[PDB]
């Protein structure tokens, strides 16, 4: 506080404000393109949604409700999927999703179900490595526009684990994009338990050339992979939105601190001028 | 000016950079050998600023209204010079460079320009209500300026897009066709009383005028003139 | 005389109308004319013959879950490539589009973001 | 000529925060950022090389018009030097014409307009950057 | 002994923000962060407990020759104190050996490098 250190501080926080505003702008463009990608992925997702509803409408017997469609009893092992940002600055989003994952692990262990972690994004990977859980499936360096082929390394592993009895149920934790400003973590069930939607009510009778059971066993894994891809893209959009909000708040805070530091600098400047003129007047007299 | 004030006339006194009066006083005090004061200013800063700017009053016979340009040393308004000037001020008008980039008509920043007399008891309840509503709308636009720059007009929800459009139109409606002007634009001069201005802005805030586009508010002058311009 | 939706998870490539389409179903190749009865099927690697007004454009499909209805037909294909003429617009696709994604969209942009995160961190602790 | 230069430089000073992020930005924002960078590199000058008003106004007319877009930023100074050498040697007539009617209120008259545009186009076609 | 100390401390001081909330560093920046924290904790000394020259020489030799890398950060003051206690009691001959030839041009003589590295290894194995 010597009217020169405060000047350096003011310059520093001004640089912070400029960098943060630039981050907010690029995060806005990122959110735009991520929303575009989500909407471009929407047709596959919803078409397969009503296709699955129609298929499970016909497959109603317990005997043929096997493989991925079976509603297993006496659940023993549960796998949860977590999608997290690869980088920080997201604000409370990473903390929120990891708190949700931790508490969900708490209830799943409360009922006696052993839990295994499958993580997208470096933040969740690092957190779960530090806390103790070894990543059963690890996938990082997912860009803002990931391809479905990039998720296979985890999704196929989870589906094979469920098929082999390793996991009796499957979950995903992702950041839902409620608004441009408001985002919460969400929980979804990955064992199908499909909805008796209008499609399920639809009685359009079909023909299954390779076979009903074969079509079922070939479409359930792809439906699950589509759900995971939707969740990952939703999480990417929420990541960019949360970074936008965090950087807007940081820019506003930096501007407020620049204002306060400018007030302090002006006070120091006036004090320095008063001190020097008082000393000069004393020396003259 | 006091001769004409004593004649009962209303006089407007323009002082260019009262801060230069303050600095001249500081220099005179320094040359006279007086001890400095708090930035090196004259010890008699308050008394000198009171000798001036205290004969500027409204008396029973006449009145001397004033308008003093003020150069704030650096950006320090707390500087003894602008501080002692603000001690003697009844209104402030803030010309801003950003609005001056395109608005060469009076570029007064409505949010940074205040006035002591703008209170219900003096200018009436209607004027205060209209002025506060205009300032509220312009403040909402100022807050949403960053959102508009970053997100766009689409993310901005309903019931605020109307206010943003209204704020654009009302910032455009702070234009006045002058009787005398620099680089005379040819528009006829207009003298709009406060009684007309209050009702005009009230009606602009009352939904009327939402039809005419924003760009046709350059130097319109009155809400009756707004309706006349919309008719053509 | 029916609208065919070539739907991939990444994007919807075609939602146009097609005179005739041949499905490389697992059990064996099938052909579909507009008023086909309802059908679901598993496609295989091969050529997807979008025969539109006499022109057969063979689209390489690595997998499909084609849904057929009298009024509409839709394929949910894991990977669809033109595999017909001028390859796949290699002028930019798989080239400028690829580089713009791996470098412009991934590499240089992430380098700049890391630079900004840095400059933040450093000039943030210059405040102290 | 220089009114558009001043406006564009003001816009670039406003958008200077986004310069390092030029890749991921809107098309118009990118166009503004590289326009401002071109102008800033143009205003860079060597020592003891003052420019007569005709050279300055010809260069700034080329810059304000979308004539230097194909020129990369680090070559704008060389572009200016080569173009001024071209006008000095190849086309003294357009320089004299620009100097003669620099005081006309509507300065971009069709004659000087087309002469200067032809000179700039000839320089751009002859040279490569 | 102290040139490496000074250089490593300077590098760590240059690398300030990265230590404290940058989490995306390799084990090249983070290695310097770790070593600098080791050395800084080494300098933390109580009051009224001066250390003779041979003591500081031995401690800094242990620290700068990577013999202290595995020790966690908060326990380094206790590690130094325990190593000194071991050195007073378990081996006073090495202290005498250090103090006798602290003035030779090439201090890490093989007679001194031996019986000092040996003591460091003995303390490392015996304790923790």
């Amino acid at each position: 506080p010597s009217s020169r250190e405060i000047k350096r501080r003011i310059r520093s926080v001004k640089n912070v404000a400029q960098i943060t505003r630039a981050m907010e702008m690029v995060s806005a463009s990122k959110m735009r393109r991520a929303q575009r990608n989500v909407l471009a992925t929407r047709p596959y997702a919803d078409r397969m949604r009503e296709v699955m509803a129609n298929l499970t409408a016909r497959v109603v017997g317990a005997a043929r409700r096997g493989t991925l469609l079976e509603k297993r009893e006496t659940v023993k092992s549960v796998a949860l999927l977590v999608v997290t940002p690869d980088r920080g600055l997201c604000g409370s989003l990473v903390a929120n999703v990891l708190r949700r994952a931790g508490r969900f692990i708490t209830e799943q262990r409360a009922m006696g179900r052993t839990v295994d972690v499958y993580t997208f994004g470096r933040k969740g990977r690092d957190f779960f490595l530090r806390t103790g859980f070894a990543p059963a499936g690890e996938a990082t360096r997912l860009g803002d526009a990931p391809k479905l082929e990039a998720i296979l390394g985890v999704a196929i592993s989870a589906i094979n684990g469920f098929q082999s009895g390793k996991y009796d149920e499957l979950y995903i934790i992702y950041s839902e994009f409620i608004n441009t400003l408001v985002q919460r973590p969400a929980i979804k069930q990955l064992l199908p338990v499909e909805s008796p939607d209008i499609s399920t009510t639809t009685n359009v009778d079909y023909t299954y050339e390779p076979g009903e059971e074969e079509v079922l066993n070939s479409i359930l894994p792809r439906y699950v992979e589509t759900q995971i891809y939707q969740a990952v893209l939703e999480s990417i959009a929420s990541e960019h939105s949360a970074r936008m909000v965090a950087m807007r708040n940081a820019t506003n805070n930096a501007k407020d601190l620049v204002r306060d530091l400018t007030l302090s600098f002006n006070k120091a400047r006036q004090a320095a001028i008063t001190k020097e003129v008082s000393e000069i007047a004393s020396g003259a007299a | 000016a006091e001769y004409f004030r004593d004649e009962g006339r209303d006089i407007l006194l323009f002082i260019d950079n009262i801060f230069r009066f303050v600095q001249a006083g500081s220099e005179v005090s320094s040359l006279l050998g007086r001890m400095p004061s708090q930035v090196g200013y004259q010890p008699t800063l308050g008394t000198e600023m009171g000798e001036l700017q205290e004969r500027i009053t409204s008396t029973k016979r006449g009145s001397i209204t004033s308008m003093q340009a003020v150069y704030v040393p650096a950006d320090d308004y707390t500087d003894p010079a602008p501080a002692t000037v603000f001690s003697h001020l009844d209104a402030t008008i803030s010309l801003e460079r950003s609005i001056a980039e395109r608005a060469i008509f009076p570029a007064v920043d409505p949010l940074a320009s205040t006035s002591r007399i703008l209170d219900p008891n003096i200018v009436g309840e209607e004027h205060y209500r209209v002025a506060q509503e205009v300032k509220r709308v312009l403040q909402r636009y100022k807050d949403l300026k960053d959102i508009i720059a970053i997100l766009g007009m689409e993310e901005l929800s309903d019931e605020d897009k109307l206010t943003v459009q209204r704020a654009r139109k009302i910032e455009l409606f702070f234009s006045q066709p002058f009787t005398v002007a620099q680089q005379f634009t040819g528009r006829p001069g207009k003298y709009v009383p406060v009684k007309k201005t209050v009702e005009s802005f009230a009606r602009l805030l009352n939904g009327e005028g939402d039809h005419i586009p924003e760009s046709f508010f350059y130097m319109q002058g009155d809400f009756d003139d707004v309706l006349a311009a919309y008719e053509a | 005389p029916i609208h065919l939706e070539i739907v991939t998870a990444e994007r919807v490539i075609l939602s146009d109308d097609v005179d005739m389409i041949s499905a490389p179903t697992k059990d064996g190749r099938v052909g579909i004319l507009p008023r086909h009865a309802p059908l679901m099927t598993i496609l295989e690697p091969g050529e997807l013959d979008i025969i539109k007004n006499g022109e057969r454009t063979p689209f390489a499909v690595s997998g499909g879950f084609m849904e057929v209805l009298p009024h509409r037909v839709t394929i949910l294909a894991d990977t669809v490539e033109r595999a017909d003429e001028i390859d796949e617009a290699r002028a930019e696709q798989a080239r400028a589009e690829a580089e713009a994604r791996r470098r412009e969209a991934q590499s240089e942009r992430d380098m700049a973001l890391a630079e900004a995160k840095l400059r933040k961190e450093m000039v943030r602790l210059r405040v102290a | 000529v220089a009114g558009k230069l001043k406006g564009e430089l003001a816009q670039f000073r406003d958008l200077a925060a986004f310069a390092q992020f030029a890749s991921d930005l809107d098309a118009t924002t990118k166009a503004q950022i590289e326009r401002g960078q071109r102008l800033q590199e143009l205003l860079k000058q060597p020592q003891y090389q003052p420019l007569p008003v005709e050279d300055q106004v010809a260069v700034l007319y080329a810059a304000t018009n979308n004539y230097l877009d194909d020129v990369p930023v680090p070559l704008i100074t060389k572009w200016r030097d080569d173009f001024l050498a071209f006008l000095r040697t190849a086309h003294p007539e357009v320089r004299k014409l620009i100097y003669d009617n620099r005081l006309d209120r509507k300065f971009p008259t069709p004659e000087v307009k087309e002469a200067l545009e032809a000179a700039i186009k000839e320089f751009k076609a002859t040279s490569n950057y």
